[PDB]
């Protein structure tokens, strides 16, 4: 019935590969990981309605800035991920993420994904940024950036425990049966 | 916000790197292809083959055969009814380098003096002897008499690395009907 295009993009270590990997298998690789994931889809189900969400990791590498644009036309929903636990990731955002997508994609809806969400609470996690003078990004800090980058949605998960991971998932789909004109 | 192209790269240098990464090789086979590095000889990198108007309430077709005369085309009239929805279907083939950003620009004149300017972007494509197909979200004619008249239009195919691919001129009438 219903074709949707789902493109990853962001800092290489985010977890774009984890996330899409336990969304798909229902299960987090904690192995082997593979640089990206290959491309699958999801035949979902959103309230009566039938959709084949095609999902598509990306390689973050600045080495492949220009490659990896070849993978976004005809993208219907875009996820910007960033970690919670790495402030790096999240002015990534700001400086290259959402300038790329916006520059090869000026009017699809984008979706701002904090990942790692089960590190933010953890203590040797926490530590180990204080002592480079860092701290977590906190739902304030990721939702202000939403808000900058003019995102449909701000999520934040986990692929480890799947905490709010499914629901990345339904909301880049209502975000093209839902959107604006 | 920003943004800056990134560093060029040619495709042996895509190729080359990462090449004991499994998932890297494959990730290059689906954007890249593999198999016969085939090429069109004598044909420009991009060749932009037609650009027509998707127009659901339109009685004949408005389309523009690219690779005839540019000399006709710069002396005929496209006629849009004010007001209506309509897409833009572009027609083209990457010959043998990837193409950064391809994007369409537009200078529209009005009693022979610059009114407008548009752009939009088709995007970065690889190289492959099947043509691609591009199509812009739904736009919507201009309304009302203010904007009823005859324009004139210079249009090119260029990107990232500023590299004319096409220029051409045409002129557009918006009218009350269809006629
Ligand atoms: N605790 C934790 N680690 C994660 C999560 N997701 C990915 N990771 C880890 O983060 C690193 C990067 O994962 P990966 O998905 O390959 O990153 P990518 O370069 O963005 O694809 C790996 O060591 C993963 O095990 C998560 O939700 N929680
Ligand atoms: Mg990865």
């Amino acid at each position: 019935m219903q074709a949707i295009k789902c493109v990853v993009v962001g800092d290489g270590a985010v977890g774009k590969t984890c996330l899409l990997i336990s969304y798909t298998t229902n299960a987090f690789p904690g192995e082997y990981i593979p640089t990206v994931f290959d491309n699958y889809s999801a035949n979902v189900m959103v309230d009566s309605k039938p959709v084949n969400l095609g999902l598509w990791d990306t390689a973050g590498q600045e080495d492949y800035d220009r490659l990896r644009p070849l993978s976004y036309p005809q993208t219907d929903v875009f996820l910007i991920c960033f970690s919670l636990v790495s402030p790096a990731s999240y002015e990534n955002v700001r400086a290259k993420w959402f300038p790329e997508v916006r520059h090869h994609c000026p009017s699809t809806p984008i979706i701002l994904v904090g990942t790692k969400l089960d590190l933010r609470d953890d203590k040797d996690t926490i530590e180990k940024l204080k002592e480079k003078k860092l701290a977590p990004i906190t739902y304030p800090q990721g939702l202000a950036l939403a808000k900058e980058i003019d995102s449909v949605k701000y999520l934040e998960c986990s692929a480890l425990t799947q905490r709010g991971l499914k629901t990345v998932f339904d909301e880049a789909i209502r975000a093209v049966l839902c959107p604006q004109p | 916000g920003n943004y800056k192209p990134p560093p060029q790269k040619s495709l042996k240098e895509l190729q080359e790197m990462d090449k004991d990464d499994e998932s890297l090789i494959k990730y290059k086979k689906t954007l890249l292809g593999d198999g016969p590095v085939v090429t069109d000889p004598k044909a420009p990198n991009v060749v932009v083959t037609r650009l027509t108007l998707v127009c659901e309430s339109a009685p004949g077709p408005i389309t523009m055969d690219l690779t005839g005369d540019l000399e006709a085309l710069k002396k005929e009239t496209i006629v849009l009814k004010e007001g209506s929805e309509y897409r833009v279907k572009i027609h083209f083939k990457v010959n043998r380098d990837i193409v950064s950003g391809l994007k369409y620009v537009q200078h529209t004149y009005r009693t022979g003096v610059k009114v407008d300017k548009a752009t939009f972007m088709v995007g970065s494509y690889g190289p492959r002897p099947e043509e691609y197909e591009f199509l812009t979200p739904v736009e919507e004619a201009p309304k009302g008499m203010l904007a009823r008249g005859t324009y004139h239009n210079k249009s090119f195919f260029t990107d990232d690395d500023k590299q004319d691919h096409l220029s051409w001129e045409w002129n557009l009438s918006i009218k009350k009907e269809w006629g």
